[PDB]
C-alpha cells in the first residue's frame, strides 16, 4: 500500500488546449472525500487514498494499488495556479489551469 | 503551458 | 499501445461475498461503446478500448495506457456465468457472478 | 466462487 | 506469507504410471486439517496453509515459506477426477488420478 | 534441450479467417514423424521434437533449438475442434479449426 | 541436480528455545539412507540426497529439486554439540542442541 | 525516437568559473532552426530536435538518437537568467549565465 | 567516493511536528568544518564531505561511503527557510524550519 | 520487425562435414524472392524478409519474428567461397561450401 | 525493518593499526541502551537496534533504515578478543581488539 | 574515462547513396588534433580523445563522456578506402568512401 | 583492481585424496614474491598481488585481472593444517592438508 | 564446461612492444598437447582443452573452467602474423607477432 | 475464434 | 495423463 | 510541512 | 553557481 | 542459542 | 556500400 | 571449416 | 576433508 | 589484525 | 600492432 512517506503514484496526461494547460489523472474507485489538491506558489500537489480492504475479507484477487496517491507537478510561472479548475469523472481526475502570458516575452538567441 |  | 495480440491489462480485484462471485477492473476514462464481455462456458472475456491520442497532439505527458484492454478469467463450474451482471461507475467495471453450488458436493480425504 |  | 489472493506456491513432479496419472507435492510441515483438496469438472486444486509464527517469538533463521499455499491443475478430458486417491507423506502430498482413455480416439493427421 | 516436463516452446500466430480461426507455428527442420496433434474437448495441443546432434559430431555453431517443442491452445466453445485440419510446409504447421457459432448468442449489457 | 561441489540448499527456521537451540529443515521424500548429520568441534553439517528421476521416465512435471542437499551451520561456543538430538518427520528434519552456558560471562560496556 | 512528451536527453556539463555559471550540452548535428532556449523565472529549458530519417532511406546503421531533445534545470536565486548567453558551435550549446551573489548571505550555523 | 558532480546522498526522514517542519539526516562521522547548509528562497542543500581513507593505509574493510555527501530539498511556500535550526548529535544533521501558514488559504473543490 | 540497420537473427547450425564446410538456418515461411546470398572475398551474407502482417488483419496471437532477417559469416581462408552451394527446404536454409586446404600447412610450435 | 532473524547491515571499516586491531560502524541515531557486544571464542557480534517510527506519525519522508541491525565478525587466533574496547561517538561504534602474536609464527613455503 | 583499452564508443549512421557509401559519427567538442582515421586494406577506424576535465576543477554536472573514442568498421571489399574522404562539422565526423563494383557479379541461386 | 579491502578471487578446485585434503588455484603469471600462505588454527587463506600495468604503458586490451588476489578457507577440525604443503606450477597454487581423522568419531542417528 | 560450438574465452592483455605486436592469455594448468594455434591470413586462433574430471570424482569444490577454450584475433595488415612465436609459460601462453610496416603510409587528412 |  |  |  |  |  |  |  |  |  |  502507498503511504504518505511511499505514496503511490498514478498516471497522467498534459497537454496544452490553447489558452489552457490540462491534466488528468486515471484515480479510479476514489472517495472524492480523499481527494486534496494544494496549489503552491507554482506547485500543484493531488493527493487521493483509495481504502485498504477490510483486514477480514479473504480477497481471491487483489491487483488493485491502493493506500495514499500523490503527484506533484512544478508549473511554470505562466500558470494561473489561482484560477485552477478541479473535476472528477469517469475516475479521471481532470484540472485546468489557465495560462497567462507575461507581456513582451524574452526569446533566446543562439550564437555560432 | 509549462511543467517539469 | 495494447492490441488485440498484445492487450494491456488492467487490475482486478476478486472475491466472494456470501452467495455471488464479485470481480471488479480499474478501467478508468473508457467509452461505454468500447466494453465488451464475452462469456463462453466457464470463461469471461473483458475487452475494452481507450483511443490513442490524436496524432497531431503535442502531449506534454502521456503516460496513461492506452489502446485495447484485454482479460480472461475461467471461472469454475459452480458459477453461473449465463446470469452475470455488470456495471461500470467511477471508472470501474464490476462484474457480479451467482454461485450455484452443486447438490451433496465432494469433499477429498487424504489418507497417511 | 472458484477462479484460475 | 502466502496468502489466498497470493499464494505461496508449492514444486509439482508429474507423470503417467500405465494407466493412473500421479502428482506429487513438496508440502513439508503441514497440518493436515489445512490441506484441501477441490475438484471440478476437470481442475485440481490443492490448497494447504503452514501458520505463521508466533509473533512473539524470537527466530535466529526463519528460511521456510509460511502462510497459504495453493497449486491448481488443468487436467485433461480423459482423467477421471472423481475416483482421485490423495495421500500425505513424508511431507509430500500425492495424487493418483485414473486414466480413463475414450473409445476409438481421434489421430489428427498432417497434410504436406 | 526441450524436454517433455520442460518443452520447448514455438512462435505462434493466430487469427480468424471469417468462418475459420487459424494458428500457424515455426516449426523448421521437424520430421513429420515427430509431430503429433492432439485435441482435446475444447483443447489443442501440439507436440514436436527434433533430434539433438549426434554427440560424435563437433559443431562449430548449434544455435538451433532441439529437443522436445510443445504448445497447448485452450479453445473458445465456438470452435469446431474435431473438424481440425493441418498442415506443414515451408517448416510451418498450420491448423485451422472451423468456427461454429452458437444460436443466438448472448449479448452482455453494462449499466451506469 | 545438486552436487556434493554445488549443493542444493534447503530452507531452515532456527530459534532459541529456553535451554535448547533448535534448527529445522524442509526435507520432504528424502529416504532416511541418505541423511547424515556431521558435526564438528562447533559446525554442524547436514547432508542429504533425494535421488534423480529414472532417466527412462518420461515426467510432465519435474519442479521438485533433487541430488545432494547440503547446509553448513557455524555454531557458537555454548552450544553443546556432542549432545545434538536429530529427527524427521512430515518431511522436517528437526535438530535440538543443548545450551550450556558459560560460568559468570563477559559483558561489554561501551564508552561515550 | 525522442517525443515532447518523452523526449530524448543530451549529456551535460555544468560549473562555477568564477562570476559566470557554465553549461554545455552535446547536441550535434543539430539545425539551429530547432534549438530553443526558454528561460523561466528560475528555470532554463533547453530543446532541440533532430529530425528522423527520409522514411524512404534503407540504412544501414542508424544509432544516432533522433527527434526531440529536453532538458530543464532548476537555477538558483543567485543566478540572472535575464542575462543569459547562449552559443552553438562543434555540436556543443553553452550557456553562460551570470552569477549575482545577494549582499551578505547568510551562513546557517550548526549547534552540537 | 561521491563528489561534486555525483554526490553521495545520505538518508533521510521528514514529518510535521505541529507548528514545525523536521528533517533528520544520517551523517554518522562527518567534522563540522565539512558540514554546509545553503539556504535559497525555497530550497535548503545540505553538503558535508567524509575524507578518504590515507591511500598509503592498507584497509581490511572498507565499506563505508566517503567523498561529498549532498542533498537537495525543494520546500513549499509555508516554509520560513531564513528561521531554519540545524543541530548535528550522534552522527544525525536534524533541521527545524517554522511552518509560517498563510492567511485564509485556498481550498479547491472538485466538480463531479 | 526487424529493418536494414536492426536485422532479426535467425539462429544456426555450423560444422565442418569432410571435405565441406556446412552451415543450415532456421527461416521458415520465407519467399524465396526474398532470399539473398552475397558472398564477398571470404564474407558470407544471408540476408531474407519475412513480410509484415497486413495492417488492417486483427492478430489473436503474432509471435513469429516478421521483417528483415540477416546473418554475416568472416569464413576462412581455406573457404571455396565462389562455389558455394544453397538449398531451402522444410523451411531450413542450407549452405555447403568447400573446403580447399593450402598446400603443407603451418603448424605453430609452442616453446616452454 | 531489520529483525533478528533478517538483520539490518551497517557499514564497516577494518584495518591494522600496529598492535592494534581497529573495527569501525556506521550507526548513526542508536540509543546505548540497544547496542549489545558479544564475544565468541573468536566471533564478535554487534547488534543494535533503532526503533520503529510512531505507527501514528504521518512521515513525509522515512528513508532512514531501521530495526534490528546485526553484524558478526570472525576474527584471527592473534586477536585477543577479551580485552576488547568498543566506544559510540558521533554515530560510530568503534572497536579495538589488541593483537597477541604467537611466538616464532609459521612460514609456508612454495615450491616450484 | 574511455581508454585504449577500453574506449568509449560513438554513435554511427551508416548507408549508401548511389554510389558511394557514407558513415557518420557523433562526436562532438572534439579537438582536430585528436582525430585520427586509419584505413587497412578493408578495415576503417576511427579514433578521437576529448580531454579529461582538469583535476583541480569543482564540476557540478560532469555527465559528458570524456577520454579515447574508437570505432572499427569492417568494410566490402567493393569499398574503395584508398580514396576515403573525411571531414568534421557541426560536431560530426562524416566519411565517404566510393563505392567500387566488381564486373560482372556473382548472383547466388537457391535451389528448393 | 583488487585490494586487501575488495580483493580479486581466484577459482579453486577441491577434493579428498584418500588421507590428503587437496585444493587447486588458477593463479598465471603470479610473482612467486607475492604468494603468501598464512594458515590458522583451522583457516587457510591465500593471498597473491599480480602488478598493475605500467601506467605509461598503452594497452590495446588488458583483460586480465590484476591486483590483490586473496580466499580463506575454513577446514574441518580434522584437517592438519601445521603439515599443509604448496606447490606453485603451470600457474596453479596446490595444497596439500593431510587429515587426521580423530578415534572412535561420532555418528548422529535420526529418529523417526 | 565449454566446447567447440560454445568455447570458454580466456582473459587476454595485448600491447605493442616497439616493432612486435604481444598477445598474452591466461591458461593455467593447461597440458601443451591441447594448445593449438591456428593463423589464417590475418586472424589468430588460439584453442586449448582443460580435461573435465574424472566423472567418478567427488569434488568438494569445482569453480576451475574446463573444457573447451577458444579466442579469436583479427590482426591487421602489418602484422607478419608467417613469423609468429608462441609460448607457454607460468600457465600464459604469450604470442609475439612482428610489426611490419608498409612502406610510406596513408595518412587521413579531415576537412572542416 | 476464441483461445486463451 | 494430460495436463496444462 | 510542504516538500518535494 | 547553483542548480538542482 | 548463537550461529552464524 | 557493404560493411560488417 | 573455418569461421569466427 | 572437510570445509566450508 | 586478521579476519574473515 | 592493429587488432579488432
Ligand atoms: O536579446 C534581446 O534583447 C532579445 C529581446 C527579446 C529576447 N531577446
Ligand atoms: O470418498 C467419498 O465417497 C466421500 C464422499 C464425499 C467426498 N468423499
Ligand atoms: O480423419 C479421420 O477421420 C481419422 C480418424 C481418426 C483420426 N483421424
Ligand atoms: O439480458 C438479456 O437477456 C440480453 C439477451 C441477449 C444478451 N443480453
Ligand atoms: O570490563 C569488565 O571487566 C566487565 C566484567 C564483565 C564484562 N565486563
Ligand atoms: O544566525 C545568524 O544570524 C547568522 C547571520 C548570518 C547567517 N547566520
Ligand atoms: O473557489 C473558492 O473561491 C474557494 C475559496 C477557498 C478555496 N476555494
Ligand atoms: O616453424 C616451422 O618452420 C614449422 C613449419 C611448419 C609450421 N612450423
Ligand atoms: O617448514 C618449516 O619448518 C618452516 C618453519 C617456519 C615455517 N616454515
Ligand atoms: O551459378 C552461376 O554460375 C551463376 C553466375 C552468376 C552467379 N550465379
Ligand atoms: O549416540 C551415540 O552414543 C552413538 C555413538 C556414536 C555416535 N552415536
Ligand atoms: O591525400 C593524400 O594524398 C595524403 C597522402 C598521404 C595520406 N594523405
Ligand atoms: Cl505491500
Ligand atoms: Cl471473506
Ligand atoms: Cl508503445
Ligand atoms: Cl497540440
Ligand atoms: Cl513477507
Ligand atoms: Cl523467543
Ligand atoms: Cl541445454
Ligand atoms: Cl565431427
Ligand atoms: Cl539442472
Ligand atoms: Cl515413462
Ligand atoms: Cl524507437
Ligand atoms: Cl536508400
Ligand atoms: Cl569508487
Ligand atoms: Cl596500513
Ligand atoms: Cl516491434
Ligand atoms: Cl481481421
Ligand atoms: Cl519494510
Ligand atoms: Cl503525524
Ligand atoms: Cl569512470
Ligand atoms: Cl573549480
Ligand atoms: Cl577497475
Ligand atoms: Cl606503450
Ligand atoms: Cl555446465
Ligand atoms: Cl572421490
Ligand atoms: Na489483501
Ligand atoms: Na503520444
Ligand atoms: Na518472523
Ligand atoms: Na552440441
Ligand atoms: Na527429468
Ligand atoms: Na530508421
Ligand atoms: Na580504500
Ligand atoms: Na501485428
Ligand atoms: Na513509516
Ligand atoms: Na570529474
Ligand atoms: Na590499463
Ligand atoms: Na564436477
Amino acid at each position: 500500500l502507498g503511504t504518505s512517506a511511499r505514496p503511490a503514484v498514478m498516471p497522467m496526461d498534459a497537454w496544452r488546449e490553447g489558452d489552457k494547460f490540462v491534466v488528468e489523472f486515471d484515480l479510479p474507485g476514489i472517495d472524492a472525500d480523499s481527494l486534496d489538491i494544494d496549489i503552491e506558489r507554482n506547485v500543484v500537489t493531488v493527493r487521493a487514498e483509495r481504502p485498504a480492504v477490510d483486514p477480514n475479507r479473504e480477497m481471491l484477487a487483489s491487483e488493485r494499488p491502493r493506500g495514499v496517491f500523490s503527484r506533484q507537478l512544478v508549473l511554470g510561472e505562466n500558470l494561473d495556479t489561482a484560477r485552477i479548475a478541479a473535476s472528477y469523472t469517469e475516475g479521471v481526475l481532470k484540472l485546468q489551469i489557465p495560462v497567462a502570458e507575461k507581456a513582451k516575452p524574452r526569446k533566446i538567441s543562439i550564437t555560432r | 503551458g509549462r511543467l517539469l
